[PDB]
C-alpha cells in the first residue's frame, strides 16, 4: 500500500 | 477596501487552530460572498477548503476581491491574543502588505490591535466539483478523534469501512490489530450522540492516519462530523461552522 | 479456552498501568481461582505479585491452566483504547498465539475488538507476618515518596507504635516526616517490634503507579527483608510489590 | 535564635517561587522588624527586594540579626514539600551552618534541615513616580505573555486615559489598550506627566512568576529610571521588582 | 548502603 | 539595555 497524491484525482 | 466584524471571535481562533500545522501559508481569497481558503498540504497530500459565508458576520463589507497571502503560524500567534469571546474585527485596504486585526473585549475597557505582514502568494486552485457519494457518515467529532488517536497506537494506517448498518475502522501493526464497529443509533439523549450512515453502495479504503489526526484538530468547531466516502476517490472529512459556513478536509486513500 | 468478562474495565487498565513501567513482559496465570501474575523486574531488586479473584469478574471460565506470556507495554497501549465504563473481556484459546480482548463500549453503540500477539515465555514459581504494619492513605504515600525524591537517592522508614518516619538526605540538606496514628483517611499502625530500613526511592515512585487502585495503602516491615507495599484491589483481589532493602 | 511561624505558609512557597527562576543565590536579612532581601539577577538587569515584616508572622523572634546566604533553588525544593494550609516555621540558631523549616500540618510533621553558604546591599532610595498604574496582575501577566509572542520588548505608554502596550515584531506589531474603570478588575492611574519607556519583555515574564501573591499589580513608571513592578503581599509586606529602561 | 537484590530472599 | 548598576 503506497499513498496516492492529490495532485492526480483534484488538478 | 475589507472590513468584517464577527462577535463570536472564538470561530476564528479555532479555525487558525485547525490549520496552522497543516498548512504553513495559504492565500485567502476575500469576495462579496466571503472569506474563501483552499490550500494543499507541502507533502501533496490533503486538500484543505475553509468556507466562511459573509452573512455569518456580524457586519461585512468588500469593495474589491482580495487574496491575502497569510502565514498561518504567524496570524495563530496574532488570534492567541484574543479573548474567547472578543469580538474581532479583519480589516485590509486594497493592496496592503497587511491585514489589521482588532479585538474588542466585553468589557469594553480593553481593546487590542495587531497588523500582519502579509506575503505575495500566488492564488493557485486546485478545481473540486461536487459530487455524490457512495457512503456518508454523520457521528461525533469527539468520537471520530478519539478512534483516530487510539488506532495510531496500532498502527500507520486506518482502514475505513462503510455499510448500510454502521462504520468500521481498523488498524493493523506490529503489536496486533484492532477493529472499531460503530453501529447507527436509534435515537440518543440529543441528535449530536447519533451515528446515521447514508449508503447507496458499500465503500471500503485506507487512509493515513497522521493527516486524519491532523485533521481532528477542527473537532471544536462542531459537535459533529461527517466522513463522505467513494471508491478509489478521496475521503472528504468536513466540519460546519454553525451559522458560517465549513472547513472541509480531503485525505487521498492509499494504493 | 479462558474467557473472563470484567464489567470495570478500568480496574484492567489501571492495573496494567501499574506494571508496564516496572517489568515490560510477565507470565500470566490462568486457573480456575482466576488469574495471577508474578514477575521480577528486570534489575532482580523488585518482585510483583497481582492476584485477580475468579469471582471478581462477572462471567469467568477457564477449562484448562494457561501460562499465557503477555508484553505488558504492549498491551498497555492496547487497553488505551478503551473507555473507563467499557466492559472488557479477556479471551484466549489454550494453544493460542494470540489473547483477544473486546471492549464493549457503555452505550451498546460500539464495540472494539483487539488482538495481541503472545509470547514464549514459561512461568516463574511465601505469607509472613510482619513486625511493624502501615495503614495509610495511598496518595500520602505517594506524595511522600514524591517529595523525597527531591533529598535523597533513599529513605529510611522507620516504624514504631507512636508513629512511622520516613527521612532523606542529600547534598543540599535532609528532612524527616513524622505521621502519627489517628476511615480512608486513618493512618494506623500495627506493631509487634520496631524496624528501621532502607530503601531505594526510585522502585517506590515505580510501586505507587498502582495508587488509582485503591485510596489506601499498606506497608509491611520486618528486619533484613524485603518491604511490602500492598494496594486493595477492590471487589477483585490485590497488587503488591515487594522491595529488597539497602544494606 | 531566629524563629519566625507563619501560619498560611503558602505564602513562603509563592515567594520562593517567584524567585529561584531569576536569582539562585540571595542573601536574607532577619532583624527585628522582619525579614528582607535585595538581589540582583546574574545578567545584572534587574532588582528584587523583598519585605516580610515581623508583624505578620504569628509568631516572630530574633535575637541577634542574621544574613543568611541561601540557595533559592534547594529551598524553593524543600518548600514544594510542604502543603499549602500547612504551617510553616524557620528558625535557625546563631553559629548555624544549617536553617531548620518545620512544616505542620491533620497530624502530620515534616521537618527539614537546609545547608547555608557564606554570601557576600544596592542603594534603592524611596521616590515619587510620574505615572503609577494599578491594575490586575493577571492581566498584566496575560499581557505581556501575548505580546511577547509579537516581539522581545513592551513599549509602556501612560496617560491619563489609559495605559498602552505595544510591541513590535518580523510579523507585524500589536497595540493593547486598557482604560480606567469605574475594585480588583479595575485599572486606575495616577499621572503627573505622561510617560513611555520600553522594557524587555523577558525579565517582565520573569517578574509575573509573583502573581498567586495578589490580585493587582502596580507598575510605576520613572522619566527615564527603572520601572517598578509591585506586588503587595497582603498584610506582610511587598516584593518588588525594578527594570532598567531600554536605551537601546 | 549496597542494595541487596530480591534472588537472595526469595529464590 | 541599560544596566541596573547605572542608577545605584
Amino acid at each position: 500500500r503506497r499513498q496516492a497524491s492529490m495532485t492526480e484525482f483534484y488538478h | 477596501m475589507f472590513e468584517a466584524r464577527l462577535v463570536q471571535g472564538s470561530i476564528l481562533k479555532k479555525v487558525l487552530e485547525a490549520l496552522k500545522d497543516l498548512i504553513n501559508e495559504a492565500c485567502w481569497d476575500i469576495s462579496s460572498s466571503g472569506v474563501n481558503l483552499q490550500s494543499m498540504d507541502s507533502s501533496h497530500v490533503s486538500l484543505v477548503q475553509l468556507t466562511l459565508r459573509s452573512e455569518g458576520f456580524d457586519t461585512y463589507r468588500c469593495d474589491r476581491n482580495l487574496a491575502m497571502g497569510v502565514n498561518l503560524t504567524s496570524m495563530s500567534k496574532i488570534l492567541k491574543c484574543a479573548g474567547n469571546e472578543d469580538i474581532i474585527t479583519l480589516r485590509a485596504e486594497d493592496n496592503a502588505d497587511t491585514l489589521a486585526l482588532v479585538f474588542e473585549a466585553p468589557n469594553q475597557e480593553k481593546v487590542s490591535d495587531y497588523e500582519m505582514k502579509l506575503m505575495d502568494l500566488d492564488v493557485e486552485q486546485l478545481g473540486i466539483p461536487e459530487q455524490e457519494y457512495s457512503c456518508v457518515v454523520k457521528m461525533p467529532s469527539g468520537e471520530f478523534a478519539r478512534i483516530c488517536r487510539d488506532l495510531s497506537h496500532i498502527g500507520d494506517a486506518v482502514v475505513i469501512s462503510c455499510a448500510k448498518d454502521g462504520v468500521k475502522f481498523s488498524a493493523s501493526g506490529e503489536l496486533g490489530n484492532g477493529n472499531i464497529k460503530l453501529s447507527q443509533t436509534s435515537n440518543v439523549d440529543k441528535e449530536e450522540e447519533a451515528v446515521t450512515i447514508e449508503m447507496n453502495e458499500p465503500v471500503q479504503l485506507t487512509f493515513a492516519l497522521r493527516y486524519l489526526n491532523f485533521f481532528t484538530k477542527a473537532t471544536p468547531l462542531s459537535s459533529t462530523v461527517t466522513l463522505s466516502m467513494s471508491a478509489d476517490v478521496p475521503l472528504v472529512v468536513e466540519y460546519k461552522i454553525a451559522d458560517m459556513g465549513h472547513l472541509k478536509y480531503y485525505l487521498a486513500p492509499k494504493i
